[PDB]
């Protein structure tokens, strides 16, 4: 419980986008929607390159398992597909009404889900970028979307508080995470095993939901994520720890044993909406908006 | 479960000849006029991999025991090991020209059976050019249809005849022989002899448009010479319905066969075998192939070329969209009342 | 963008059908074939003749893609048969729950409710001018509230009675008063 700040990924001119580290474990890169995604190195902030080549902003970059490609959700309601090897404009796929908000990938990288701002999650090819099929999700845009395990289900956050768990191959709803309550449901995604559910509602009340089961079983206390689509984690490589970001300036990091404050970082100046877990080792994402423009290395 | 309605398809390749599922029935290989290896995605319903291999049109093809080593035929006795990286050519020589049928055997991929035409089924290794010619005792029918079976032990080989001689991969073993006749005029033309996926519940379809089915295991029982009576005897009612290709479904409890007349095709299970659902089509089209998905739905019909798809029995419903909503069939009056008015740390990575 | 935290999220509803697209004598119930003839053709057929899908008239409806002939047999309105006193407790409780209320009655002694328990005729607008109406019949003791037709109603029609309040129906014969 003592990771320590170590360098600072400087150079972003807007809003950093996201902060997620490689598969690999050794490309913690970033992008934001200046139309610049600025690939870092993870232990230092070594630069590598820089991919543009888009026509609008950027929301959101995702990993494959190569630590390679890289598609991008932009703003001008393309699917542009770039590289970490290379950087080509290998497809832009358009088709999105509205903005493509997030993007993920399955465990198999070969589909590429889309959650955009357009009530319906199409999904996409990787080699070429087909509209695969065409989710009638929600009555309300997408924020995030998650696939398990395997790439079986795909885990929604609507805005009137539902997660409808729906179906991959087949693709029709298997189970309506219901609520009476309708809070805007912001990030939620699958346990690493694919068996529990983190919906990560904005009640400044993270929640652990079994997936077959179905109840909560833990929550948290004591932290600011009420108007942003705040990013929560999973971190085994310490404690059990859970890295979310924060907007009173901290970076928001506790553990499922103690579901309290325990341990608090702290070096922003701006809302920090992205934040992810090295895979093996202590390394922490922290990068806030438009007013830090920095990435912080924490590390125990 | 049972496939229903019209579901599209996926023509992007013409002049579609055979076509094979992987051992997870997860690939399709389709042999064309031209030969080549075509391969496709499903859940994408995309096309995987094109490559160009023959000019002729490869009949028979077979997928590995890893699902990633392959074989052909074409007419030109073209009887090679292929893979699924590179898928290079490894043996070639004689045969008489028509090819009926080559065969893994489905514990090593080195043994495989070569079934020509009007020849003696000849078992061959793969570690090299070694053949071995099987025992025919009639070698008047020459058409004696040979097949491992699914677990490996033995070669059930039966001529035109309708009769049946059991031999060991190995050591020509007669265990068992018999032969059928039904109704009682003389023997049959056997048409085809087939395997399931669980267990040694099989059939054989028959000349006379009638599919009988049957299980090793009480072959086996009655040895050498006994009278197996059929599990369940299936045909056409009313109509002959001359039969082409039959197949399980991918555990061997449904069993639709297809037509060779009028591209309308018929379903049935094992342990029932009920008639339930005629899948339709139309009629000037020529049925040539039919295949089957282990966990899916999917009927891979080519008709020349046209490989078409009908997959269903998933009819959509509430109460998973909406859990709340409880859908009554009638009218259900009621009172729901008698009366109307802790700290488990669970694992969340348990793997 | 990440940085614009925007309104319109919940949506109070408990369906969730508001997709991209929503694409909106032979029969028995136009034969002179007995009540129960009827009846059992209509639990089987009204699954299949008609569809639920969004309403430009008020919310989602039950827009046909046939063309429906006159006088027969569309759809049955079943639900919670509830007792007349049960309809005040779920008028009230889903006051309080936001659920719109689905009383529509045979008589004046139990009320057919269609909040939980129901089917595709809670999707039924109200047109002032309506292509249809309701008989009540009598099947082997129970009474079932059964829609018939009054004309042709054509391919993409959504189906409207008479419930007997200002309305969305459209029509000038508008009543404004459904007490
Ligand atoms: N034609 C019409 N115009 C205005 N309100 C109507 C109407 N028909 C029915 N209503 C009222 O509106 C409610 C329908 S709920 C709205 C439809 C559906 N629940 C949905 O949105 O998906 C009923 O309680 C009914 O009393
Ligand atoms: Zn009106």
């Amino acid at each position: 419980p003592n990771y320590a700040l170590k360098f600072t990924l400087a150079g972003h001119t807007k809003a950093v986008s996201s902060v997620k580290f490689s598969p690999n474990g050794e490309w913690l890169a970033s992008s934001s929607a200046d139309k610049l995604i600025k690939i870092w190195g993870a232990y230092d902030g070594k630069f590598e390159k820089t991919i543009s080549g888009h026509k609008l902003g950027i929301s959101d970059v995702a990993w494959s398992s190569d630590s390679n490609l890289l598609v991008s959700a932009s703003d001008d309601k393309t699917l542009k597909i770039w590289d970490v090897s290379s950087g080509k404009c290998l497809k832009t796929l358009k088709g999105h009404s509205n903005y493509v908000f997030c993007c993920n990938f399955n465990p198999q990288s070969n589909l590429i889900v889309s959650g955009s701002f357009d009530e319906s999650v199409r999904i996409w090819d990787v080699k070429t970028g087909k509209c695969l099929k065409t989710l009638p999700a929600h009555s309300d845009p997408v924020s995030a979307v998650h696939f398990n395990r395997d790439g079986s289900l795909i885990v929604s956050s609507s805005y009137d508080g539902l997660c409808r768990i729906w179906d991959t191959a087949s693709g029709q709803c298997l189970k309506t995470l219901i609520d009476d309550d309708n809070p805007p449901v912001s990030f939620v995604k699958f346990s690493p095993n694919g068996k529990y559910i983190l919906a990560a509602t904005l009640d400044n009340t993270l929640k652990l939901w079994d997936y077959s089961k179905g109840k909560c079983l833990k929550t948290y206390t004591g932290h600011k994520n009420e108007k942003y689509c705040i990013f929560a984690n999973f971190s085994v490589t310490g404690g059990k720890w859970i890295v979310s970001g924060s907007e009173d300036n901290l970076v928001y990091i506790w553990n499922l044993q103690t579901k309290e404050i325990v341990q608090k970082l702290q070096g922003h100046t701006d809302v920090v909406i992205s934040t992810a877990c090295h895979p093996t080792e202590n390394i922490i994402a922290s990068a806030a908006l438009e007013n830090d423009k920095t990435i912080k290395l924490w590390k125990s | 479960n049972y496939p229903e309605e019209a579901d599209g398809t996926l023509d992007c390749i013409s002049m579609a000849l055979t076509c094979t599922f992987n051992r997870w029935g997860t690939l399709l290989a389709v042999g064309c006029n031209d030969g080549r290896i075509v391969i496709w995605d499903f859940l994408t319903r995309g096309i995987a991999k094109i490559i160009s291999a023959h000019i002729h049109p490869v009949c028979s093809l077979c997928w590995s025991r890893d699902g990633h080593k392959l074989v052909s035929a074409s007419t030109d006795n073209i009887v090679s090991q292929w893979d699924v990286l590179s898928g290079d050519c490894d043996q070639r020589f004689r045969f008489p020209s028509p090819i009926l049928k080559v065969q893994y055997h489905p514990r090593d991929q080195n043994k495989v059976l070569v079934c020509p035409m009007k020849s003696a089924p000849v078992m061959l290794t793969l570690s090299d050019s070694k053949h071995v010619v099987l025992p025919v005792d009639d070698d008047s029918d020459l058409n004696v249809v040979a097949s491992f079976d699914r677990r490996g032990e033995y070669i059930y080989t039966g001529n035109a005849k309708g009769k049946i001689l059991v031999l060991k991969t190995d050591s020509q073993d007669l265990v068992a022989s018999f032969r059928v006749t039904t109704g009682t005029s003389n023997t049959t033309a056997i048409k085809s002899i087939e395997f399931a996926r669980k267990g040694s519940c099989f059939l054989i379809n028959t000349a006379d448009r009638i599919i009988r089915v049957y299980d090793g295991r009480e072959i086996l029982t009655c040895g050498r010479d006994g009278e197996p009576e059929p599990m369940q005897k299936l045909q056409d009612l009313v109509n002959r319905t001359p039969w082409k290709k039959c197949c399980f479904s991918g555990d061997g409890e449904y069993i639709v066969a297809g037509s060779a007349r009028q591209h309308a095709l018929y379903i049935w299970e094992k342990s029932i075998g009920n008639l339930v659902k005629i899948l339709h089509g139309t009629r000037g089209e020529l049925l040539l192939d039919v295949a089957w998905h282990p966990v899916r739905p999917i009927i891979a019909s080519i008709s020349s070329g046209v490989v078409s798809i009908w997959a269903q029995n998933q009819v959509e419903n509430w109460s998973a969209f909406a859990p709340d909503f409880k859908e009554l069939d009638e009218n259900v009056e009621y009172e729901e009342r008698e009366s109307e008015f802790e700290d488990e740390e669970v694992d969340v990575t348990s793997v | 963008a990440r940085a614009e935290v925007h309104l319109r999220k919940s949506a109070f509803d408990m369906f969730n059908f508001l997709a991209s697209k929503h694409r909106q004598a032979r029969r028995a119930t136009s034969m002179d074939l007995p009540m129960p003839m009827r009846f059992r053709h209509l639990k089987k057929t009204s699954k299949e003749a008609v569809g639920v899908y969004r309403s430009p008239i008020h919310g989602r409806g039950l827009f046909c893609k046939r063309n429906i002939d006159a006088g027969e047999m569309v759809i049955e309105y079943a639900g919670n048969v509830i007792r007349s006193i049960q309809t005040d407790k779920r008028e009230k409780y889903y006051d309080s729950k936001g659920i719109g209320c689905y009383m529509f009655r045979i008589d004046d002694s139990e009320v057919v409710d269609a909040t939980m328990h129901g089917n595709a005729a809670r999707f039924i607008n109200h047109s002032c001018e309506p292509n249809c109406y309701s008989r009540v019949i009598n099947i082997d003791g129970q009474k079932h509230i059964v829609i018939f037709a009054m004309r042709k109603i054509y391919r993409g029609e959504e189906l409207t009675y008479d419930y007997k309040l200002p309305c969305n129906c459209g029509a000038k014969k508008c009543r404004k008063f459904l007490n």
